[PDB]
């Protein structure tokens, strides 16, 4: 195949390259730490009213969303513009967490293009909103038998809300032509009405806590990037490695090289990556390249015989009629202590001949 | 809160020789027993480095950042505590603050309304800025810190990444070689063109402890770095200094 | 709403490959067993063309 001929003349031909083929893929990334403060957002004791909805910016941390899915009370997980499955993969510059409390039938209004009291007067999402909305029932936290009067909403407003706008004003809504002058009455209404939550209400009026995660990308480097998949580490075998984006194939063995604490990768004289530091474990591993060798085939003419011998150049015989030469390991030829003239040169004083194939 | 200091003594800033200082590790790559050539922002050998003293001398000018800054501190008793980086040093733009007080090392990126003369002052009086309105980044880190200590720092602002390289040496500038290890990789993404260092006063008016600092500027050039068997940089050659080093 | 797209699949398709299988997708650790629920969604969703 290498010589592009069906007849091979007597001699030694470098034909192939012995390689230890890669068996597994080992991909590692740094330990998932510095967890984004989602415990302060979702597991807070006391949220805010929907007119004064509470906004928390989230940056320079690693956000995991598998925390939210492991709690069965978080009933509504509806997300727009990004995949819910790819939330840990696609990553963003800033994450805004907007927390508020509404009733049950107004969770539908927390969506792009919806209308209602909450959508136009309390909390508006844009038509191009990229993010998730999460809601859950909170009877045991926000309902009182005497009535919870600490949750308010805006029922009256002169104009509709812009997206991601708040209005905490308590100015009296003038619905008529007479000036209100700060006193309520007829055609003069206080804009903030109380969500009088009680535990015996119907499900469409029971309190629901809503957290809206809004993801934005800017010109800044995207510093909110969630968990990256990591598999177990396998050593002493030729595997496909990928550490912090750096990919390749090699045998990962223990290293005697003492790295300084700031160094990650290692290079030899020939500027090839031969040492690395695992992201999860602060140990130093040598990347020895998979056991390459030149496969040379020693054969007489095909007119005479079809027997061949294989020379693995620079490979010890325990790492591949087996004879060890300084050229490499010769398999398929039997060493003879007699000395003859050189017929097929092997190297380092070794020659091969056909009489079976002998090496001498 | 700001306090004007009106007890300074007028003196021009000094200049001295850089010798072979200001070298840092160009990257995070281990190398053993090899010579590697790098084209990076480096400080030239035997360059003219600005010398400031703290002794009644209280040197706190505001210097242009340029493409990189080498800061040398011949320090005892830890008078020097931090640095200020920015463009206009007011609330109009966004500024970076590096401080190390008595307890912990704080890095902040806020729109500070800086004092004309900001300083530190047991230490229980902090007069650096009057306000901080829009804070976008906070980072809390480990303590970085006869004259006994040489503290060498290199600050770079490349691609919106602010690199801090540091070295501590037990000791004008000493003549020798010391490679600066990378300490902080900071993701700020802001423009920096001017900086000012922060000092600490001693109150008994006020008295300045004995300290000296040096400011040098980085230029793009090639260095030939020598790496030993342990991966520690021991020697360097400036290719553009003299024909002998160019041959090397 | 007559035009639908496959939002969810376990793996990327091959070139010139058509998938018309109306099987449920498991988006979480918990198996779905052919029944919709939490993180169990129909893969084909319709476009709201107006
Ligand atoms: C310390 O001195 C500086 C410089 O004289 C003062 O900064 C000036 O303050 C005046 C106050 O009216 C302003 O009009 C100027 O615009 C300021 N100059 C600059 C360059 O900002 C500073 O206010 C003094 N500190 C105190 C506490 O008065
Ligand atoms: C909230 O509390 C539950 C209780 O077990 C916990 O499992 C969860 O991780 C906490 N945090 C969030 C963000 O849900
Ligand atoms: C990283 O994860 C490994 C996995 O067991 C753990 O042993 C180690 O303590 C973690 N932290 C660091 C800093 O290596
Ligand atoms: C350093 O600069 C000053 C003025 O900038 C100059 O007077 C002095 O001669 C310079 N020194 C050297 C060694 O170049
Ligand atoms: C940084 O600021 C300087 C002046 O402070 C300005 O001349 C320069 O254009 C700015 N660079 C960028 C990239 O904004
Ligand atoms: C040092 O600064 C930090 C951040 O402002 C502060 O929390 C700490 O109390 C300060 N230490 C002292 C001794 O004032
Ligand atoms: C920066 O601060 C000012 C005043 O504190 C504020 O008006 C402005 O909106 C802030 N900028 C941003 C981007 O929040
Ligand atoms: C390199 O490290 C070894 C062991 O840590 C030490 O014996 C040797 O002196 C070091 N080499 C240099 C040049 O310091």
């Amino acid at each position: 195949c290498t010589l592009k001929s069906f007849t091979v003349e007597k001699g030694i031909y470098q034909t192939s390259n012995f390689r230890v083929q890669p068996t597994e893929s080992i991909v590692r990334f740094p330990n998932i730490t510095n967890l984004c403060p989602f415990d302060e957002v979702f597991n807070a004791t006391r949220f805010a009213s929907v007119y004064a909805w509470n906004r928390k910016r989230i940056s320079n941390c690693v956000a995991d969303y598998s925390v939210l899915y492991n709690l069965a009370p978080f009933f509504t997980f509806k997300c727009y513009g990004v995949s819910p499955t790819k939330l840990n993969d696609l990553c963003f510059t800033n994450v805004y967490a907007d927390s508020f409390v509404i009733r049950g039938d107004e969770v539908r209004q927390i969506a792009p293009g919806q209308t209602g009291n909450i959508a136009d007067y309390n909390y508006k999402l844009p038509d191009d909103f990229t993010g998730c909305v999460i809601a859950w029932n909170s009877n045991k936290l926000d309902s009182k038998v005497s009535g919870n009067y600490n949750y308010l909403y805006r029922l009256f407003r002169k104009s509709n809300l812009k997206p991601f706008e708040r209005d905490i004003s308590t100015e009296i809504y003038q619905a008529g032509n007479k000036p209100c002058n700060g006193v309520a009455g007829f055609n003069c209404y206080f804009p903030l009405r109380s969500y009088s939550f009680r535990p015996t209400y119907g499900v469409g009026h029971q309190p629901y806590r809503v957290v809206v995660l809004s993801f934005e990308l800017l010109h800044a480097p995207a510093t909110v990037c969630g968990p990256k998949k990591s598999t177990n580490l396998v050593k002493n075998k030729c595997v496909n490695f990928n550490f912090n984006g750096l990919k390749g194939t090699g045998v990962l063995t223990e290293s005697n090289k003492k790295f300084l604490p700031f160094q990650q990768f290692g290079r030899d004289i020939a500027d090839t990556t031969d040492a690395v530091r695992d992201p999860q474990t602060l140990e130093i591993l040598d990347i020895t390249p998979c056991s390459f060798g030149g496969v040379s085939v020693i054969t007489p003419g095909t007119n005479t015989s079809n027997q061949v011998a294989v020379l693995y150049q620079g490979v010890n015989c325990t790492e591949v009629n087996v004879f060890q030469t300084r050229a490499g390991c010769l398999i398929g030829a039997e060493y003879v202590n007699n000395s003859y003239e050189c017929d097929i040169p092997i190297g380092a004083g070794i020659c091969a001949s056909y009489q079976s194939i002998i090496a001498y | 809160q700001c306090v004007n200091l009106t007890t300074r003594t007028q003196l021009p800033p000094a200049y001295t020789n850089s010798f072979t200082r200001g070298v840092y590790y160009p990257d995070k790559v281990f190398r053993s027993s090899v010579l590697h050539s790098t084209q990076d922002l480096f400080l030239p050998f035997f360059s003219n480095v600005t010398w400031f003293h703290v002794i009644k001398r209280f040197d706190n000018p505001v210097l242009p950042f340029n493409d990189g800054v080498y800061f040398a501190s011949i320090e005892k008793s830890n008078i020097i505590r931090g640095w200020i980086f920015g463009t206009t040093l007011d609330s109009k733009t966004q500024s970076l603050l590096i401080v190390n007080n008595a307890t912990n090392v704080v890095i902040k990126v806020c729109e500070f309304q800086f004092c004309n003369d900001p300083f530190l002052d047991m230490e229980s009086e902090f007069r650096v800025y009057s306000s901080a309105n829009n804070c976008t980044f906070e980072y809390v880190s480990q303590p970085f810190l006869n004259f006994k200590n040489l503290r060498e720092f290199v600050f770079k602002n490349i691609d919106g990444y602010f690199k801090i390289y540091s070295k501590h040496t037990p000791i004008d500038l000493p003549q020798g070689f010391s490679a600066l290890e990378p300490l902080v990789d900071l993701p700020i993404g802001i423009n920096i063109t001017r900086f000012q260092t922060l000092l600490a006063l001693h109150r008994s008016g006020w008295t300045a402890g004995a300290a000296a600092y040096y400011v040098g500027y980085l230029q793009p050039r090639t260095f030939l770095l020598k790496y030993n068997e342990n991966g520690t940089i021991t020697d360097a050659v400036d290719c553009a200094l003299d024909p002998l080093s160019e041959t090397k």
